């Protein structure tokens, strides 16, 4: 459970009448943003090895990604190449014999196929674009009326996350 | 004209909100705080 | 192209511009009169593109020069008006402004709303470009702002009206032009703009916006601002000017809720009631009163909170057991473990364990100098008299947040502040600081003076000692206390500094300088004497305490630099630095929410020392505020590998959920307990986090902000700072011998309630539509300040960020902002 990767919404500037209260609030957001950029950039510059470097030498470049299918011994597993073939590759020490699970997408050495790393987070590009990063900009105050419809849609998707006590204290399972 | 021969031996972010106002007010605080005889006559041994 | 009307108008204007070629007598008066009519007619119309300005694309060079020669009298001026109006459409500001400056006067209203505003901008543009080098240009520009500002006041353009004055740097006139139907719009605007505005304009705005509240006899509103500027004199005048006792009574209840005490002269009627109200003696009766309606008088026990049934006696966990029986049942007036068999309970705590348990005895019963002090009669004189510090903190803690005329804290504590035993003194100075936090009383401050110079006092005695003095003179920059602190801080030796408890000495310096960044230039000057690291460390930490809640992006940029640096004597300076951003930025919501992003970056791109402070930093940003994004952020680091980050994240969660009874935070807290069951250090504080999340069964908030989150509570910001910085080194301080420091929060502990009373103080249950507060700034009319309405029958509880409005027009509250205790005046207008 990586946790909720909620959208990234910059705070909201209201007044909207284009008054100086608006300019100041946008400036404050900009000021911290300029400050925040400063830390990111000034962290790479202000910021000026012998263990991992050995590992990267065993792996080499590139590293194939096939699907694990069986952990024969502790140091042997059968990995299916990216074409649907099979291979009785060797499980090296640096790999974690724990995260290695049947069905997991394993990183394979290119010359002599041998499990070298477990590639979690291999979700398709076709579903990793399905995730909303930049939150839309229409707050519940932009929707007029629909108070009966909104409440119905706020008791299944918002409330069951803020005040879970109400539902579990009553025996319901939040409408889903 | 001279001698020769033997040779040799972050960023300030804008923050334009109050950067200038502080700096322009800071300067005000600052105001309140306030060969002709050369070698070529080288005395050189043989 | 054009039409018969448009093409002809192009010619008619074209003829008029052309006819000014020569010096004919019937060419200057006649033509300029025509341009005056056509330009005036179109410009003083609907927003229609000013056809005269679109057709008229001529050059003024011929008329500008002859302007001088051609009748420098009226005929000269007339040309200026025609060229001036044509300038606003084009980009000739300097000339565009100076034409109305020198040309014909007439009146601004005659041209058009669009023109007026454009002159408004240029006037502000010129005034800003005009420095103190010469006022000769200022008198004319100042004259313009005399007329234009009244123009906006009438035309719903107060925003531009306030905006226009703010640009000039001078905003006095609003006092004389605000109408009974405008002060709300103008007064609200300044209060909203004041926070963002930098020094010293922000301070000037507060008084001016405060002044406007004066001209229309809206006394309670003047109170909120008066404290915002944190200047007592203006408070005393309003105190004096309030010929109405009822307003006098209320403005004392807001004076009390802020913890502000002004010696009341006997000339003021009902001095005892005002003194008792200001002394906060009536608070205990309400709090117990609140409980009886809410039905929460029954005390809780640690076992139920932890819910041992669902999960799949060391001295430490006993402390966590002792603490939870503090905060959780604190201020309820009764505990089921620390009041009956306490001798048995404490005896299973070794020294510092006894200290913590005894202190909770006083925090279990706050705001009762009698009941608590009588619940303070079975331990302190313990066979292990070491626990005397424990009840001394309880002795001091009980007096914290209140003031009794009999001065109990000094009496009992004084006789033991000189007690030779080091532990006996720890409770004395610390407990005393809690009791009189922000009192600034010269006696207690003086009596605390020898503690600094008492060499026999151990460093741990000293560190609390400087902290104790700071908590008393918080936000006043007391010359005597500052001198004592400033004199004491210099004398410190280098070797003795290297200890952790010396980390507290600078803290006391700042706590005296909370909320005044102008006077901290000197205090940072004096500290330069001492040698590093603590010279730099104190400098930063003293720097932070100066700018508590200022919203100064400059200091934040300065503070962010320190955290940004990548260096052990440099890491203490960093750790206080990250906590610096949290304190400075936590005034405005716009900035404060942004500091979260900066905090997050400091964790992924941070280093050991920084990563420990970030979990604490988030704690101050959203105290008693279960924002899901922040609470989630603490969790994902709640399992971190570094023990310090894991603890700090767990403590932050406790603060963020302090008194909120957030079920998710509890469920999140419970799951962590199972994960960290092995490590006593984590389990102790994760259990502690569950303790803070139930502060007063949720009937309290440590939020340092009152008055719609606008009025800062100075004494409060002192407390949280002590524990938070003290948490900058948890293992030596928290995990070490100093479990008692967690009682530092008791200074800011306040109640959150919605009990409505009749005019006679009887609970008047009034339908109060209470929901998320929504800003009314910039919204025309009577905008609804409450959204997500949920009608509650008062008394009611307002989770942080909530506002309550009297849904019945039967009553007209004396103070506009319904927080704390409000005197509801029966509406004379309402008719049954």
């Amino acid at each position: 459970t990586k946790g909720p990767d909620a959208a990234s919404k910059l705070p909201l500037v209201t007044p909207h009448t284009q008054c100086r209260l608006k300019l100041l609030k946008l400036e404050r957001i900009k000021d911290y943003l300029l400050m925040e950029e400063e830390f990111i950039r000034n962290q790479e510059q202000m910021k000026p090895e012998e263990e991992r470097s050995k590992v990267d030498d065993l792996r080499g470049t590139p590293m194939s990604v096939g699907t694990l299918e069986e952990i024969i011994d502790d140091n042997h597993a059968i990995v299916s190449t990216s074409v649907g073939s099979e291979h009785y590759v060797s499980i090296l020490s640096f790999v974690d014999k724990d995260l290695l699970e049947p069905g997991c997408s394993v990183l394979l050495n290119h010359k002599v196929h041998a499990v070298i790393g477990v590639l979690m987070d291999d979700t398709d590009p076709l579903v990793t674009v399905m995730k909303v990063e930049k939150a839309p900009q229409e707050t519940y105050a932009d929707i007029g009326g629909l108070d009966n419809q909104i409440q119905e849609i706020k008791e299944s998707v918002e409330l069951p996350l803020t005040h879970p006590e109400y539902y579990e204290e009553m025996g319901i399972k939040p409408p889903k | 004209p001279s001698t020769f021969a033997y040779p040799a031996p972050k960023v300030s972010t804008a923050v334009l909100s109050i950067t200038a106002k502080a700096k322009k007010k800071e300067k005000e605080k600052e105001k309140k705080e306030e060969k002709e005889p050369e070698p070529n006559f080288q005395l050189l041994d043989n | 192209e054009l039409s018969e009307e448009d093409k002809q108008l192009q010619d008619e204007l074209e003829m008029l511009v052309e006819r000014l070629g020569e010096k004919d007598t019937s060419l200057y008066r006649p033509a300029l009169e025509e341009l005056r009519r056509q330009i005036r007619s179109s410009t003083t119309s609907m927003t229609s593109v000013p056809k005269p300005l679109k057709f008229l694309r001529p050059h003024y060079g011929k008329l500008k020069e002859i302007y001088e020669n051609m009748a420098p009298g009226e005929n000269k001026r007339f040309a200026a008006d025609i060229i001036s109006v044509l300038a606003m459409t084009m980009s000739g500001e300097r000339e565009c402004l100076k034409y109305r400056l020198v040309g014909s006067q007439e009146e601004l209203a005659s041209w058009g709303h669009e023109y007026v505003r454009h002159l408004a901008g240029e006037v502000a543009k010129e005034w800003q470009e005009l420095d103190d080098a010469e006022k000769v240009q200022r008198e004319p520009l100042l004259t313009l702002v005399k007329e234009i500002v009244p123009y906006n006041m009438a035309h719903n353009a107060e925003h531009e009206a306030c905006d226009l004055l703010m640009e000039i740097e001078q905003v006095d006139m609003l006092e004389k032009d605000i109408d009974e139907n405008a002060y709300a719009k103008v007064c609200l605007y300044l209060t909203s703009c004041v926070n963002y505005v930098p020094e010293p304009e922000n301070s000037a705005l507060l008084r001016c916006a405060l002044g406007v509240f004066r001209k229309f006899s809206r006394f309670p509103e003047a109170l909120r601002l008066a404290l915002m500027l944190n200047d007592m004199e203006l408070v005393e005048d309003i105190f004096t000017s309030c010929k109405d006792v009822v307003v006098q009574k209320q403005m004392a209840f807001m004076l009390g809720r802020h913890g502000v005490f002004l010696e009341l002269s006997e000339d003021v009627e009902e001095y005892e009631d005002l003194t008792e109200i200001m002394s906060n003696v009536q608070l205990n009766s309400n709090f117990l009163a609140l409980a009886r309606e809410l039905d929460i008088m029954e005390p809780k026990v640690p076992d139920d909170i932890y819910k041992t049934h669902l999960e799949n006696d060391s001295a430490r966990m006993n402390l966590a057991s002792s603490f939870v029986n503090g905060f959780v049942n604190a201020a309820f007036g009764q505990d089921k473990l620390l009041t009956d068999d306490g001798n048995k309970w404490l005896y299973k705590n070794k020294d510092h364990g006894m200290l913590s348990a005894a202190a909770s005895l006083g925090m279990i019963l706050l705001w009762d100098v009698d009941g608590g002090l009588t619940q303070i009669d079975k331990y302190l004189y313990s066979s292990e008299d070491y626990i005397k510090s424990g009840a001394l903190l309880a002795c001091g803690i009980v007096n914290s947040g209140v003031r009794n005329e009999c001065d109990p804290a000094l009496a009992l504590l004084s006789d033991y502040v000189l007690h030779n035993s080091n532990t006996m003194r720890l409770g004395s100075i610390f407990g005393l600081g809690l009791a009189y936090a922000g009192s600034n009383r010269e006696d207690v401050l003086t009596l605390l003076l020898p503690v600094m110079g008492d060499s026999k006092s151990s460093m741990e005695v000293a560190g609390v000692t400087a902290l104790a003095c700071g908590m008393i003179a918080v936000g006043s920059c007391n010359g005597d206390v500052t001198s004592t602190i400033l004199q004491t801080i210099m004398e410190k030796s280098e070797t003795e500094l290297k200890d952790t408890y010396a980390r507290w000495l600078p803290l006391g310096l700042g706590l005296n300088h909370l909320g005044k960044g102008e006077a901290i230039e000197a205090i940072l000057a004096a500290l330069e004497v001492v040698s590093e690291p603590f010279r730099s460390f104190a400098n930063t930490l003293v720097d932070v305490c100066a700018y508590a809640g200022s919203g100064n992006v400059l200091k934040v940029q300065q503070l962010l630099h320190i955290c940004s640096e990548h260096f052990a004597d440099m890491g203490a300076h960093q750790g206080v630095a990250v906590l610096g951003i949290a304190l400075i930025a936590m005034g405005e919501e716009i900035g404060a929410e942004m500091a979260l992003r900066t905090f997050g970056h400091l964790l992924r791109y941070g280093e050991p020392t920084l990563r420990r402070a970030v979990p604490l930093a988030l704690a101050l940003i959203s105290v008693s505020n279960p924002r899901l994004n922040i609470l989630d952020t603490l969790s994902k680091f709640s399992h971190d590998a570094d023990p310090e980050v894991s603890y700090n994240s767990i403590f932050a969660m406790g603060m963020v959920g302090s008194g909120t009874n957030n079920a998710r935070l509890a469920a999140m807290l419970r799951q962590l307990a199972q994960y960290h069951a092995k490590d006593p250090n984590n389990l102790f504080m994760v259990r502690l986090a569950q303790g803070l999340t139930h502060l007063g069964k949720g009937t309290l908030t440590l939020c340092p902000y009152h008055s719609d989150r606008q009025l800062m509570s100075q004494v409060a910001v002192a407390g949280l700072l002590t524990v938070l910085v003290s948490f900058l080194d948890v293992r030596n301080i928290i995990l070490g011998k100093s479990h008692y420091v967690l009682y530092g929060l008791v200074a800011a502990m306040q109640p959150r309630m919605l009990v409505t009373f009749d005019e006679e103080l009887r609970p008047l249950p009034v339908s109060v539509r209470v929901g998320q507060a929504v800003d009314v700034v910039g919204q025309a009319g009577k905008p609804k300040t409450i959204t997500g309405f949920q009608t509650h029958t008062t008394p009611v509880l307002l989770a942080h960020g909530e506002r309550a409005e009297l849904a019945t027009e039967e009553f007209l509250p004396v103070t506009p902002i319904l927080e704390g205790f409000v005197i509801l005046r029966k509406n004379p207008n309402y008719d049954l």
